[PDB]
């Protein structure tokens, strides 16, 4: 399950 | 295109931050342009993510899709928790997000902000009936997911 679009 | 650049251009300033080239670039056409060589998200989502809350707010009055879903399933909200980003959350609850959308994996909103932790966020959700007992395709709810280290988050979403 990948990440979405961001940062923390 | 006139349009692929411009929305190219459009994707990266909202990605930056950059709420005047935000508004030069933003149409009709390309406020929610889908970034078709990466995960297909819209202007929004990279907002999102990236904590961009000025961009957020302009996208928002003029139209921008909250309920767009990425190539996973992910709306913008879910960016927004996973990151956790709380203003932005807020913004597109505000703004009709429905907190308990799914993504592929049926995960919600609560349980990317419950696995990270933030408890203004998790509170929000909450408050707009995010339900801590809906299982994803782990077999997981969100109170499942709290870090076992993570007590406050725990009792928060025990509620009761
Ligand atoms: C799914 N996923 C990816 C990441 C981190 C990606 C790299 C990154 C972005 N930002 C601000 N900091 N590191 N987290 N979750």
């Amino acid at each position: 399950r990948e990440a979405g679009d961001g940062a923390e | 295109s006139g349009n692929s650049e411009a929305d190219r251009q459009l994707l990266e300033a909202a990605k930056a931050g950059d709420v005047e080239t935000v508004k030069k670039l933003c149409t009709v056409q390309s406020v929610n342009c889908r970034d078709i060589e990466g995960r297909q998200s819209t202007p929004l989502h990279f907002a999102a993510g990236y904590n961009r809350v000025s961009v957020v707010e302009y996208l928002l009055q003029h139209g921008a899709d909250v309920h767009a879903k990425d190539k996973g399933g992910l709306v913008p909200l879910h960016n927004a928790c996973s990151y956790g980003h709380y203003e932005v959350a807020e913004l597109l609850v505000k703004h009709g997000a429905v907190v308990n959308v799914a993504d592929l994996w049926k995960f919600t909103p609560l349980h990317e902000a419950a696995a990270k932790g933030k408890y203004e966020i998790c509170k929000l959700l909450l408050q707009h009936g995010a339900d801590p007992t809906k299982k994803n395709r782990d077999g997981n709810t969100p109170l499942d997911l709290v870090k076992d280290g993570d007590t406050d988050i725990q009792d928060l979403l025990r509620g009761d």
